[PDB]
């Protein structure tokens, strides 16, 4: 149960389920991700967003 | 001496085997991460990216290989011409191979789900026109004229402030998953054509030039995903690196 | 919204899969009741009409004079998982030194598991069977010598890469999945999921998986299903030079978390190719054994 | 009350006074496409009354020296009605069928028909009659049409499978001192929910003699047997120009 | 160093062996399973199922092979004469060996349970006739005439509408199980015999044939079960595969 | 516990019993299936059903 | 490396190393290599009585 | 000319039915793209010739000397990990020996 | 990779060791077991005769 | 062939030794006049 928590990963919102048998956290087994997604983030990266129906250019 | 017997499976190293091993450095605790904008959690962030189809993909040479991201439309009789025409297929050796998707679809066998692609005129403010965009599905063979071509999937575009159209090529699957199509039996994964028509005319006033050119830009929509990783095929090295 | 009386009163968009029968629990036999002599009329339960293309629903308490029997006879051996979670061949690679088969030190194998009889006449009951598997590789010399040499077994799916040498640049396996063994270990063994686009894997394809005009040059391509292809199976002997034992890699399948529908009949005529029903027409065989009259034995 | 009959879809009728029973098969009624099993995301066309209706497509007769006849669904119907207009014009295709089948004869004619569905009936060859050929059959006698295609060695069902163990599938008999009609209803049967009409052949349809026809010299010779055949909850998808083949 | 001792049967494969293997596709979810119809859970659904038994299984020429499913019925002298013969054995070479039980036993070491013989009179509406048809349990011999056979189990079979019976051979055995039987002392696992006798004739009127054909139907019941699966042997296979 | 539910059964009505060492499934045993049978499917498979002591061309 | 295959009443016997039984698509078997502990398999009451 | 990508559906431009999609994007994670062993280095130790001729080698870590595992990386410009390296030994010929 | 250590007395085959063995026929309920009459359940019972 | 495409019965000779077609309303007009060679084919009803 108590274990260094020294693995990459450790200091972020995303939920892991590994197995370890040592007292490093980065043996561990990689596990589950999270499965969330931001695409905006690259593709609609705008101030003022736009939406579908309406004319952008306006 | 807590009795066991070893089963078949048993010293192999198998390279995607999700395990514990040895840590090399106790009580090593690493560096803190700070906060470094563009975090990437799927790449399904990256196949909905717009990046640039190659249709006009026929030079070679290096003095006319930025030819090859833009291609023309310019004066016609008037008879539902054809400019372009693609196949819909992401993972076929074509003008996908430029996008981002296309590449990412390398690494995995199995593909699901409807993809987009973006023409942007690129032309004067005073050139006008319209054009029909056609997507065929399977069984379809290549359109030899824009009647054939209406009966499918398609787009009428007229070009004006709003300078780019988007063609969503929609699932139309027997399977829940397509893989990867080539020339033989694996054709049955073919996704159709795509082909752009004349509708009209570009039409264009007197100082102006008489040609113009379109720059594709192809995505995939929400509903994608692909399956079972693999190596990619459609990029390999010539041996003795370094 | 829907108005007219011939649309509202329809069933059209009915997705629900009206069912006539309902699967029973049936750990044991069915027990055998009493029962007495009878002589009326009217009931008559040994006359059939096998026009109906049903089979017949009379038992032994209306044909004979029975007692009780209280059956504790299981049906679990019967089950698809007892039937089919057996390991059987379903490949072989010969690995030799001089030769033609694969005198270079790899060899690439197409998956089908239609290459063994004792192993495709169990799957050829069924016309679509989903299942995860369990693979094994049992590696060895001609004569069964085991010795010490390392192997690399790389799983190339459709659309990756195969390897056209030992030196070549697909072995590296960044993102294909692959086993590396002695021979002086136990065989490796993997376990392998559904991996169809489809929702079952099917052993007949009725039909042509292309368009376009069906000539004699593309008839090849009748019954190829391009969901049952998925892939193919590389091994090497993991070095730069040439290896010294000759080899043989022999590949054992195990189904697991079986589903199966459509069962056909069974086949009784020898095969003779992968994935072709064909048979020898002038040699064909009775299914079974024969007489010199039929009032003898 | 169970050898009468009468079969209504569209703007069609058979009636039967001399049936068995209607075989409905693997216990499925045919249905529709759910929500969940769909992949493709076109709406698709349901044309109720125009493709569901009873199908007449030709007369094989029923000689003493018969082997057999297979047609194979849904070739049949590719060319034939609106039904094989929208199967031309989709890509996709998704139904169910009612097949009928039609043998009459007097009370002093004996014979019986093994009438079955074999789904996914692949169809092999010879081999060169020694087994070294691998010869392969060519268009026009795996998907035949409406014409059918006559059974070389229907032991075998000219697949290496045996007649004998065929009723493990959907059948009738038609025994004509019982019966001369042979209803059976077939649901959809594939891996995929929709799947081409032209390329791909869901099941086939085998018609044997078991038992040889006989009759005395005076009798009427000819006995035909009829396919008469229905869709049912059809369903298209995928719409761009009418390709045959 | 959890201290641990390796027992025999230790780096063995064992085919019949259900454990846990390692697996080469993580986070690999498969394509889901649509409702396909007929699904099998147990083959004991087909034991149940009316196949064809070949009784008259004596030609063997490929020009009639088809004469093999249905065996002769005609006008005979009155004096309770024998039509056919075979054994109630499945698993033996003979006629069952053309039903699915009887190759589906095959795959099994031990059977237990009724059996189920159903004849359709393929005949003309006009012709008439009765037959005996007798269950004779094991240690009798061949029945040489009709008064030795309907001291065993039988039933009497009068043609008309209803052109089938239904002859249950009923378990009738020392053992619970029962294994597959061959001349030896297999026969210890026989099951008896299963005779055709005509009961009154086969009467016709003129204009009709004198000739008709039965067709034997052949499964199992609901107590039937197998057991000690194993593989199978009365099918095998000329070497050379492709 | 949580575990990746991309075994080839997971969606079906019929419960086993498995044992596991790993974040997938189909790695599990095969285990014990449910012992349920539908014969009339393949041997009863008509729309108006008969009883056994009735005729059934009736 | 050998083979120990279970061959029950009624399965084909086989007649030689390379023939067709041997491929335990249904019958039980075992392979081992001599330097590894002795196989070790448990059995049940197979007996019809 | 905005540099976003189309935010238009396949509902907006075509008639489409209900599809309830169970689709998983599990199998895109960086996890599973990665977390995928492959070739990184390669160390010879003969006895004769100029590689390593002593009986030792060094090897400076760098993972950028094979073109399968590089193009996987060289996709992101930062990327953060703990790693799992696995050494397998064996002669030229593939040959394990008492060493 | 959970670590362990092997100690001695490990590849032996002892006959008088009771341990688990592996299944060869999965899923095998035996014959039932009918009332036989003389059952021994200890040698004792003989050694008193 | 060509005719199975339209409204039809297929009957079957038996005990009931009568069948009926019934040729249903499918018109243009609510209602329809006297046909005959010329024009008025246009109240034609069809064939049997
Ligand atoms: C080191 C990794 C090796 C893993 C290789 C496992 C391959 C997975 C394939 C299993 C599925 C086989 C299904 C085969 C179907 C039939 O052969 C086809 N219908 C061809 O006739
Ligand atoms: C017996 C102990 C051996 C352990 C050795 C492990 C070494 C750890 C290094 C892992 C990190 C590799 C990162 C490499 C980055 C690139 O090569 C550089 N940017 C150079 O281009």
């Amino acid at each position: 149960s108590h274990e260094n928590s020294n693995s990459a990963t450790e200091g972020s919102t995303i939920n892991y389920t590994t197995i370890n048998y040592y007292k490093d956290s980065y043996a561990a087994t990689a596990g589950k991700q999270s499965l969330k997604q931001d695409p905006d983030k690259f593709a609609n990266p705008v101030k003022d967003i736009f939406t579908e129906m309406a004319a952008p250019l306006k | 001496g807590f009795p066991t017997e070893l089963k078949p499976g048993t010293n192999q190293f198998l390279t995607t085997d999700d395990g514990v091993s040895a840590p090399i450095l106790p009580n090593f605790h690493p560096t803190p991460c700070i906060h470094i904008p563009g975090e990437v959690r799927n790449l399904l962030e990256l196949c909905q990216v717009e990046t640039i189809l190659e249709v006009n993909n026929v030079p070679t040479n290096a003095t006319s290989l930025m030819e090859r991201l833009r291609f023309p439309v310019s004066a016609q009789a008037g008879k539902g011409e054809l400019c372009a025409v693609f196949r819909a297929d992401p993972g076929r050796d074509g003008p996908w191979q430029s996008t981002m998707l296309g590449q990412l679809c390398g690494y995995y066998t199995q593909w699901s789900g409807s993809l987009e692609v973006t023409f942007m005129f690129t032309g004067s403010f005073m050139a006008t026109g319209k054009m029909l965009i056609a997507y065929t599905p399977p069984g379809g063979p290549l359109p030899k004229d824009r009647a054939t071509a209406m009966l499918g999937t398609h787009v009428i575009w007229d070009f004006g402030l709003q300078s780019s159209v988007t063609l969503v090529i929609p699932w139309i699957s027997n399977t829940h998953y397509r893989a990867h199509a080539r020339d033989g039996v694996f054709d049955y994964y073919t996704t159709g054509l795509v082909s752009i028509w004349y509708q009209t005319n570009y039409v264009v006033p007197i100082g102006a030039p008489n040609t113009a050119y379109i720059i594709a830009l192809a995505a995939a929509q929400k509903n994608f995903t692909m399956k079972l990783c693999k190596d990619t095929s459609h990029i390999l090295q010539t041996a003795s690196i370094q | 919204g829907d108005r007219v009386a011939d649309v509202i009163e329809s069933s059209i968009g009915d997705s629900v899969s009206r069912a006539l029968t309902q699967a029973l629990p049936a750990p044991t036999g069915q027990n055998t009741q009493v029962s007495s002599h009878r002589l009326d009329t009217g009931e008559v339960p040994a006359l059939q009409a096998a026009e109906i293309g049903a089979s017949s629903n009379t038992s032994d308490e209306s044909m004979i004079e029975t007692r009780c029997v209280l059956n504790s006879h299981s049906t679990a051996e019967t089950t698809l998982d007892s039937f089919f979670s057996r390991a059987g061949l379903v490949g072989e690679i010969d690995l030799p030194l001089e030769g033609t088969t694969n005198p270079n030190g790899y060899a690439n194998w197409d998956i089908d598991i239609t290459g063994y009889a004792q192993m495709r006449r169990k799957v050829e009951l069924f016309t679509y069977m989903r299942f995860d598997a369990e693979f094994t590789f049992v590696a060895c010399t001609p004569t069964g010598q085991v010795v010490p040499q390392l192997l690399q077994y790389m799983f190339v799916p459709p659309g990756a890469p195969k390897p056209e040498s030992r030196e070549s640049l697909a072995w590296q396996t960044a993102t294909n999945p692959s086993v590396f063994v002695k021979l002086t270990d136990p065989p490796a063994q993997v376990s392998v999921p559904f991996m169809s686009p489809a929702s079952a894997y099917q052993w007949f394809y009725d039909g042509y998986p292309t368009f376009g005009e069906h000539k004699q040059e593309k008839d090849l391509e009748y019954g190829a299903c391009p969901n049952n292809m998925m892939g193919t199976f590389s091994v090497r002997t993991v070095g730069s030079s040439k290896s010294k034992y000759p080899l043989v890699v022999r590949i054992y399948m195990r189904m697991k978390h079986v589903r199966a529908w459509i069962p056909r009949p069974m086949r009784n005529q020898n095969y003779l190719f992968k994935a072709n029903p064909n048979y020898a027409g002038n040699s064909i065989k009775p299914t079974g054994t024969s007489r010199s009259a039929i009032t003898t034995l | 009350s169970d050898r009468v009959a009468q079969l209504t879809i569209g703007n069609s009728t058979i009636t039967t006074q001399e049936a068995a029973n209607i075989i409905v098969g693997y216990g499925e009624w045919p249905s529709y496409c759910s929500d969940d099993d769909a992949t493709a995301v076109d709406k698709p066309t349901r044309p109720d009354v125009s493709v569901n209706r009873f199908y007449t497509l030709d007369t094989k007769l029923w000689e003493k020296s018969s082997k057999g006849w297979y047609w194979k669904f849904p070739d049949v119907l590719t060319e034939t009605g609106v039904f094989g207009q929208n199967a031309q014009f989709h890509y996709l295709y998704r139904s169910g069928f009612c097949i009928h089948v039609q043998c009459n004869a007097s009370k002093f004619h004996q014979g019986a028909l093994l009438v079955a569905i074999l789904p996914e009936y692949v169809i092999g060859t010879v081999a060169g009659g020694t087994g070294t050929e691998d010869s392969h059959p060519p268009y026009k006698q795996t998907q035949p049409g409406a014409d059918g295609f006559e059974l070389q060695h229907p032991y075998v069902l000219d697949a290496g499978i045996p007649i004998s163990q065929l009723t493990v599938c959907h059948h009738q008999r038609i025994n004509l001192r019982t019966n001369n009609c042979a209803t059976i209803i077939v649901p959809y049967m594939n891996t995929l929910p929709f799947d081409s009409a032209l390329n791909h052949c869901n099941f086939g349809l085998l018609v044997v003699p078991i038992s040889p026809l006989d009759f005395d010299q005076g009798a009427t010779p000819v006995i035909p047997i009829t396919i008469t055949l229905a869709p049912m909850c059809s369903e298209f998808a995928g719409l761009r120009q009418a390709v045959t083949q």
